[PDB]
């Protein structure tokens, strides 16, 4: 659910 | 398997498979690039990175489905694929692991290159930690910890806070805490500060440097909005 | 590979990872299901060209882009690993077509079994096609006609205008007569017989079949307006 | 570039 490094 | 082509041939063929959206491809290639014994330069380690990232990408993903179906349900067919999907996973885990310690990690002094290797064994020990359950989750998620915090630790003697890896490391490590470790306190207070210290730095940066850092920024940013 | 599993537990995983995004271990439940014996029934049809579609579509994307670079160059690397995928894409086709010869056409009586299969015999033979250029690329042409010809000469004698698997095997011939056979002529007249033919019998439908049918006349326009 | 059944 959370924003890793993309 | 790719120990007759040539290291320069692989790289090349890792960009073309990243051009064509083949990253399993991608991933070989760049497996027997590492395995020709040779450092990797900084664009070499990026290919790495983006072609494991996507490979374990779709199989965490596909984990995640099958493994709600799995929890909804709790015949064998649902827990048996789930776990066929889950010890592929684990062998990309492993695989991607063992190139770092054979031998990417020793070799690497510069901290760029050593922050970069270290934020990937934190990664995919991560991703090995999302699927664990028996005994040997708690020492995952301890090489996961170690991993990054050696590496948040060079990063913050040897780069400045708006040093895109050091970002990256941070936003991760960060998610780490989260997801994880149960500490989403600890989640909140490294986004911030990370992105805090970021703010004040960007006054020293070029335009494109600039953009880089605050696209990690602002995932920092995502998160917090998310947390709190 | 899938000997020792049973059928529905094959076909239940096939579900599962058409649900997962997981299209090559659904190509390779539905062949083990396939490899059985047992007739296919229509969902269980569906499963398979789901799969092998989704699994020779991200091939055929991937040939198209690697053999755009090779033009636009002309090392040998780019030629190499378009040649790679497109063996890989080749084996796949001649998988599928195997498992039609070996026995799904041959055992199917009923006219939407038959035109189902034969409507893929015919795909499978366009994308050999596609990347065919030696001696047999005629011959190869010829078997995806013949497959097709078959197939609309038994829909037109046994299904309704507006059946969807009649009308899907007129879209795709209709684009092989463009893309394949450079008939772009007889393309335009089939899309718009069989556009206008569907139209008149749509009266005849239910509200979820009026849905199916005009969903796949709608590709049928869509192309009549990039052709004309 | 044209549509086959998708
Ligand atoms: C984990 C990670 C974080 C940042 C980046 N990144 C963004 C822009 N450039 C880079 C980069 C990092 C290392 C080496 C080269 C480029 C990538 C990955
Ligand atoms: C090639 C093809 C054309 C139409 C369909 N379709 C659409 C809606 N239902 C179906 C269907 C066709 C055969 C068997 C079951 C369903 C699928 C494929
Ligand atoms: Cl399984
Ligand atoms: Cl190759």
């Amino acid at each position: 659910r959370p924003s890793s490094w993309r | 398997a790719m120990g007759s082509m040539e290291r320069a041939s692989l790289i090349q063929k890792a960009k073309l498979a990243e051009q064509a959206e083949r990253y399993e491809d991608m991933a070989a290639f760049m497996k027997g690039a590492v395995e020709k014994g040779e450092e990797l330069s900084c664009e070499e380690r990026n290919l790495l990175s983006v072609a494991y990232k996507n490979v374990v990408g779709g199989q965490r993903a596909a984990w995640r489905v099958l493994s709600s179906i799995e929890q909804k349900s709790n015949g064998p067919e649902v827990r048996e694929y789930r776990e066929k999907v889950e010890t592929e996973l684990q062998g990309v885990c492993d695989t991607v692991l063992g190139l770092l310690d054979s031998h990417l990690i020793k070799e690497a002094g510069d901290a760029e290159s050593r922050v970069f290797y270290l934020k990937m064994k934190g990664d995919y020990y991560r991703y090995l930690a999302e699927v664990a359950t028996g005994d040997d989750k708690k020492r995952i998620i301890d090489s996961a910890r170690s991993a990054y915090q050696e590496a948040m630790d060079i990063s913050k003697k040897e780069m400045p806070p708006t040093n895109p890896i050091r970002l990256g490391l941070a936003l991760n490590f960060s998610v780490f805490h989260y997801e994880i470790a149960n500490s989403p306190e600890e989640a909140i207070s490294l986004a911030k500060t990370t992105f805090d210290e970021a703010m004040a730095d960007l006054h020293t940066l070029s335009e494109d440097s600039y953009k880089d850092s605050t696209l990690i920024m602002q995932l920092l940013r995502d998160n917090l909005t998310l947390w709190t």
